[PDB]
């Protein structure tokens, strides 16, 4: 078919199946971020009880719901694909899935471009860098607190077991 | 969801609003193909049961019209297809070309003469989607049809329109039997026996081509092929194709029936089909049930088989006579598919290896061989001697039961055995043994009047040939007559007898 | 409401109904459907989708189609004009003698009388088959389960029974050919018409024919059963008329049900056997009985799937039985017609009370003789036999003789047998065995008992042997 | 709007209502549907409620409002079901209008405690010699009636029930046994006759008949026993002795499995779900013979199992087997022979039957049982030929057909005779005949004695001499 633009982050299926649609869609025309953000915006235009109340509720039993949220709410400026892909997820119920689809996306211009090292000493602050072991020390000026959430406690752990480990 | 359609070429545009494709309703893009089940995306307006055509020239049929896709049974092999592929409807369900320019053909069931003529394709097609006739449309099986196999024609004498199970093991001459009949039909078909203008349909289910090849060669040889379609789904096949074959035939034969003519279908065999189909179901996931078979393997067949019938007048009275075949394994009958078939079939023909070892080809378990139909399937000629004979054999066998303490216990029983044995000699038949009724009754006659019972068993056979050549030679008159009177007429009998006695005298001495 | 075919995956037609839906069972007519293709809503598949069953052929159908709910379940003609009619599941004369213009139509779901509403008592009818009466006497309303092989003469036997009875008994009949062999209906037709059981001179008969042949879609075959069921209740309550309900084959009904269940993407239990196997039956079986307003006596053919009875289906069956005739294939094979099993060709409803206490006792003695005798069979089978003791040997013989005597010729299959059938007066039977019990047929051999009517004729027959 | 106590029928299978909402519903709540049906919110799914529909619909169409009833099920329980045919909801399909039972009690209540419970010591009798004799039986006790079809099976229960007539209609407070016949999947007809029968037999006044006939919706059919159970405890705990005959659980199980499967709550062995032992176990554990706190009362369980071809290896039977305190195994051949009892004695079992029954019987029975063994065993010796003679005599003696229950004393008496070989001095047919005559003879005369024997709870030696003499007189004196 149309060869597909599978630039990871993404999630590979799992509304990576979705995401990757827009990893080829947004991507072509490079509304990648344009739309990446449409979604962000959208999200919370959702997250009020449009969201519970009919949005993820069908009690009407989605059938008319999907034929009224295609048009009462999907009715927006967020629409080059944005509402249309909504209008795709809708029937296809993946509305309940959306945070994750967005997530999947958003991890793209926002974090595709991220960071990740995680040893037992690390637990990266994931800052957005295309290169490595650099920023990774700037971190030491970052270094000034935590329970060693981003990067680790190496105390109870490393070491603490060790005495045990000998006996 | 179904990660299919989450194909981001698929999705990737519904999103966009950049969609519009193959048709996805009258054509589809193969969502996945695997398993000969081409999930073909789209296909909405898609006809049910529709034959589609693949972008491979392979045909498929739209089995499950799922709202998204079609589980499409593939008429080819999917090494010859791939994902995404566009399947365009043919719009139509299966019909198979049907007519008459098939008599003289070995085709694949796709109606392409694999013989090597290529399709001498029928102008017309006739629905495989066609169903069985009604009650009223039918008017009883009465029209005999005799195989030229004395035993058969007598004891499970054969009507027409019928559905009678041929059951027996690994080419226990089974096929041999089928041939002797086929050759036998020749004379009627060489007659212009319009009542017995029996177009033979050989559904070959699963036979590897070489098996077919001798056989067809045989048919060719029997030249019987001339009134014969050989619907051929060989071992090399996709499964549905073997599956399809009967149904195909089914469209075709009912046409003869309904055009007054007489069609004969040999389904050889539904055992393989059933397996295949079941399998097909199973491959389709689509249930199993008992013996792993989907329950509607019955429906499948039942429905298939109701389509063979002996018709009323509207249909020219004709027939589509079914001689279905199931090849037994150890007479396995609670063998679900056998169970079924039995209840459907209007008698069944048991074949037995022992008899076969005995040389008795044909190898029949007579006791079980039954024509539930029975009397309707005969001719008086036969009725007059066969009635007694069958019966006499019944006893003989009963007493073959009771033959081992001395059978010289009462005369009768010794006799029954002697007599029986004589008849036994008669009922074994060579390979390639079509026969004429008058001989058959003649030969029977001899025995049932015990003349052969006054003869050594070895010579019975010997007589039989001789007797045949004798009557053929002289009493051609008479043979003409038994045929003429259509029965053994008392006169013909007297001449016959007289012949017998003399002949017998000549034969024995 | 109108629905759209959203899926036809086989004859499971999922229709999403769109002007709402009615409840389940409501029969839908598919719009654009050539004939009236009724889909019966079977499930609210949810989401205003129903899983429905097509009972027609679905070939060539454009999916996405529009179905218009017929707004109720299927209704079919009722009233006497149905006797001497072959109706298909959907009424529709497959007698094809033109319409059956009835005044009543009925939705095929008929119901069961509450306890109070049904005559809570039994009867004793009889049948004239030695074997039967003796071992399984009759009654009315009673559903008898008949096992064995159609056209061994299982099927024939049914007919023969009909043959005497419908005629003789007034109280109407239903014949349900569920997955009927069309052909068998045809022949039979010419015969019935002929027979004047079916009268066509009068649309009625005494008997209505329902054929729901094999070639029908299972849904149809499955459902033709309720249809007939509905009728008999009509005849009973409404028409008084005490139906003899021939079911051939309730197993074939069942099969259509199970097959269906599967497709219904349900869990059709062990052996594939429908979850609901029982409920289908319970609900059905209870729609049969001697109510106060009559009796629907069932003659229930059950052909045995893979020929096993430990099979749940027959297990179920048993729960509703009133008499059971289990034909023995062994016996049948032994060249015995009737083909009986003499161990569950039964009626609990044989009691010293229900039949003669004698009848019963004689029977118990007989039942005993056979029962013991069987015991010997194994031994004999291994070991030759002769040193068991002679009295037993006598019983053995007697049993065999009895066997042979139970073999009772039949006229309808005289054609085959050359045996003139015998329907036997009760006494001759009772006597028959009593005499045998008295062991009088000393000298007289086994085969002297084969295929006779009244016991004298067997005695006679020994003489004929001589 | 409650989609948290009420729901809209999302989908309804046809008996499993997937109901959108209901949440706040508590687990295993009876709900009530907008089809008027009842349901149980059995399956609290994280989304919807699998509500087993306690009803029959085509009333339901989706969206139907499913309402809480807000209650976990209880059933009316009481003591007024005696003389009543009921359905499990507590409605009374007897058409005697409605019952007198009125207190309600969770069927969900469980197994008594050990101390609350008090071991069997309490006899249990049927009027069926073989049973009472050869099963030594107490009340509280589970004993499986196992067999295929009323083959007298059902009769069996009846003769017992009928037998209780003399006791319940006697002032045998202790032998005032409330009979609970849970009729599970039975044809209405069967029941009809039955009902009639029992009624005619009138044990019924002291009897509940819970009737879930063949048609009846499966959870109901299923439910009925539990219902019955609650009701029987009602007596039990209330000092009294209820006898529940669970008739039959095979059908219940089936229904139940089916139910499970429809809930798509898995099968198990033989396609049957895993808890199914447990099913009964919990049920039957709720049956007990109590201590004094419960007035010493009992709920005697005669569960019934219908085998399919006597196949018990069968997971569910095995299950049940492993629970029961024995079984009454029935064998056809003897039935078929006319021998009622028909039993396979070997297969009928009481693991330790004797610890809750009666000296009278015991005194003759132990030894007798043994003799029969010996008699039976041997697949001539004067001894053995004798045993056979005896045995056969005794066969008659234990032969009481269907429709034959008794006061015990009658039974012990005749048994005594037989154990004295008195009977061996008679042709076996005439044992039966004799027995009848004899019985009316002692009934006539030695009703005195029988009254006494019944009185002593045992057989007195003294009584024996009188009896011996009686018997002998009758014997001798009607030996022809």
């Amino acid at each position: 078919f149309a060869k597909l633009v599978r630039p990871p982050v993404q999630i590979y299926g799992i509304e990576g199946r979705y995401a990757t649609a827009l990893y080829s869609a947004a991507s072509k025309q490079n509304k990648l971020e344009q739309v990446e953000k449409e979604l962000l915006r959208v999200g919370q235009i959702l997250k009020e009880p449009k969201m519970a109340a009919s949005l993820l509720n069908p009690y009407v039993k989605r059938s008319v719901k999907v034929k009224s949220l295609s048009d009462m709410t999907a009715k927006e400026k967020f629409s080059p694909l944005t509402s249309n892909l909504i209008n795709l997820l809708a029937e296809n119920g993946r509305l309940t899935n959306t945070p994750a689809v967005i997530s999947a996306f958003s991890t793209m211009m926002s974090v595709h471009r991220g960071e990740v090292p995680c040893t037992v000493t690390t637990a990266s602050a994931l800052d957005e860098t295309t290169l490595t072991e650099l920023k990774t020390v700037l971190k030491s000026f970052l270094s000034k607190g935590q329970v060693l959430k981003l990067e680790v406690k190496i105390d109870p752990s490393i070491m603490g077991g060790m005495i045990v480990r000998i006996g | 969801k179904t990660g299919t359609a989450e194909v981001s070429s698929i999705l990737e545009e519904r999103i966009l609003g950049a969609d519009t494709s193959v048709d996805l309703e009258e054509t589809g893009r193969v969502l996945s193909i695997g398993d000969g089940i081409a999930r073909v995306h789209g296909l909405r307006n898609v006809q049910a049961e529709e034959m589609v055509e693949f972008s491979s020239g392979l045909k498929g049929m739209s089995l499950n019209l799922e709202p998204d896709n079609v589980g499409v049974v593939v008429f080819g092999n999917d090494k010859l297809i791939k994902e995404g592929d566009i399947v365009k409807r043919t719009g139509a369900i299966v019909d198979v070309p049907v007519g008459e320019e098939l008599l003289g053909r070995v085709v694949d069931a796709l109606g392409n003469a694999i013989d090597g003529k290529g399709p001498i394709g029928s102008k017309a097609r006739r629905r495989v989607g066609l169903k069985a006739p009604g009650i009223i449309p039918r008017i009883s099986v009465r029209e005999p049809m005799q195989t030229g196999i004395k035993a058969v024609d007598s004891l499970v004498p054969i009507g027409r329109g019928q559905r009678e199970l041929i059951i027996g093991d690994r080419q226990t001459g089974k096929t041999s039997i089928a041939i002797d009949t086929i050759i036998n039909q020749k004379r009627f078909n060489d007659g212009t026996d319009e009542k017995k203008k029996l177009y033979c349909i050989y559904v070959a289910i699963g036979q590897k081509r070489s098996t077919v090849a001798q056989l067809v060669k045989r048919l060719t040889d029997a030249d019987a092929m001339k009134y014969t379609i050989v619907v051929s789904a060989t071992a090399s096949d996709a499964a549905p194709l073997q599956y399809l074959a009967p149904y195909s035939g089914c469209s075709m034969g009912e046409y003869f029936r309904d055009n007054g003519k007489h069609a004969l279908i040999i389904y050889d065999d539904l055992s393989k089909q059933a397996v295949a189909y079941r399998q097909m179901s199973l491959l389709l996931r689509r249930p199993p049930g008992r013996e792993a078979y989907p329950g509607d393997v019955f429906y499948l067949h039942s429905r298939l088989l109701e389509r063979a019938a002996k018709m009323n007048d509207a249909f020219g009275g004709g027939s589509l006579t079914a001689l279905p075949v199931i090849e037994t394994q150890a007479g396995d009958v609670s063998a679900y598919i056998p169970t079924n078939v039995i209840s459907i079939t209007d008698g069944q023909i048991f074949l037995e290896t022992e008899l076969f070892y005995k040389g008795i080809r044909p190898a029949i378990n007579v006791g079980l061989s039954v024509s539930r139909v029975g009397s309707a399937a005969q001719t008086r000629a036969m009725k007059q001697v066969a009635g007694t004979m069958k019966l006499e054999l019944a006893q003989y066998r009963e007493v073959a039961a009771f033959a081992q303490f001395g059978s010289d216990l009462d005369a009768a029983t010794q006799q029954l055995l002697s007599r029986g044995v004589r008849l036994t000699e008669l009922l074994k038949q060579g390979q390639y043994s079509p026969m004429a009724i008058e001989e058959q009754v003649a030969v029977i006659y001899a025995g049932v009047r015990g003349y052969l019972d006054k003869l050594e068993p070895s010579k019975i056979t010997k007589f039989e040939n001789a007797f045949l050549s004798h009557v053929i030679s002289q009493h051609q008159a008479l043979l003409g007559k038994i045929r003429t009177d259509g029965k053994i007429s008392e006169e013909s009998d007297a001449k016959l007898k007289e012949i017998v006695t003399n002949f017998l005298a000549g034969f024995e001495a | 409401t109108t629905g759209r075919i959203v899926a036809v995956i086989g004859a499971v037609v999922d229709v999403q109904f769109d002007e709402g839906l009615p409840p389940i069972l409501n029969a839908l007519e598919v719009q654009g459907r050539e004939t009236r293709l009724v889909l019966e809503v079977a499930q609210h598949l949810g989401e205003s989708t129903v899983r429905t069953i097509a009972m027609d052929g679905t070939e060539g159908l454009v999916r996405g189609q529009k179905v218009l709910d017929s707004g109720a379940p299927i209704r079919i003609p009722v009233g006497p004009e149905t006797l001497g009619r072959i109706m298909n599941v959907i009424g529709e004369p497959i007698d094809e003698r033109g319409p059956i213009k009835t005044k009543q139509f009925a939705a095929i779901h008929a119901e069961a009388p509450e306890f109070v509403e049904m005559s809570v008592e039994q009867e004793i009818l009889v049948t004239g088959i030695k074997v039967v009466d003796l071992l399984a006497p009759y009654a009315k309303g009673g559903k008898i389960g008949l096992f064995g092989g159609a056209g061994v003469g299982k099927t024939v036997l049914i007919m023969e029974l009909i043959n005497n009875v419908a005629k003789a008994h007034g109280g109407y009949s239903v014949f349900a050919g569920v997955g009927e062999r069309t052909r068998e209906g045809n022949d039979l037709y010419h015969e019935m018409i002929e027979s004047g059981v079916i009268n066509l001179k009068d649309a009625t008969s005494k008997v209505a024919l329902v054929y729901g042949q094999m070639n029908e879609p299972p849904g149809a075959r499955a459902r033709v059963a309720l249809t007939g069921l509905t009728v008999a209740e009509y005849f009973r309550d409404q028409e008084g008329q005490d139906v003899l309900l021939f079911i051939d084959n309730i197993f074939r009904f069942t099969q259509a049900g199970s097959e269906v269940s599967a497709l219904l993407g349900r869990i059709p239990s062990a052996v594939g056997y429908q979850p609901t196997l029982a409920t289908d039956m319970g609900t059905m079986q209870e729609r049969i009985t001697t109510t106060k307003k009559g009796s629907i006596t069932s003659v229930q053919a059950i052909y045995v799937p893979a020929d096993d009875l430990t099979d749940p289906a027959p297990a179920t069956t048993f729960a509703h039985l009133d008499a059971t005739t289990v034909l023995s294939r062994a016996i049948a094979e032994l060249g015995i017609y009737p083909a009986v099993d003499p161990l569950d060709s039964t009626s609990r409803i044989m009691d010293p009370n229900i039949v003669g206490s004698e009848h019963y006792d004689v029977a118990r003695g007989v039942q005993k003789i056979l029962q013991d005798y069987k015991s010997l069979q194994d031994i004999i089978a291994i070991l030759g036999m002769d040193e068991l003791s002679e009295e037993d040997k006598l019983t053995v013989s007697r049993a065999r003789k009895i066997q042979r005597f139970l073999s009772q010729p039949f006229q309808v299959a005289e054609v085959f047998t050359g045996h003139l059938g015998k329907l036997v007066p009760l006494k001759e039977t009772i006597k028959g065995f009593q005499q045998i019990l008295a062991g009088e047929y000393d000298h007289l051999p086994e085969q002297a008992f084969y295929m006779v009517g009244p016991i004298e004729e067997a005695v006679a027959k020994a003489d004929k042997l001589a």
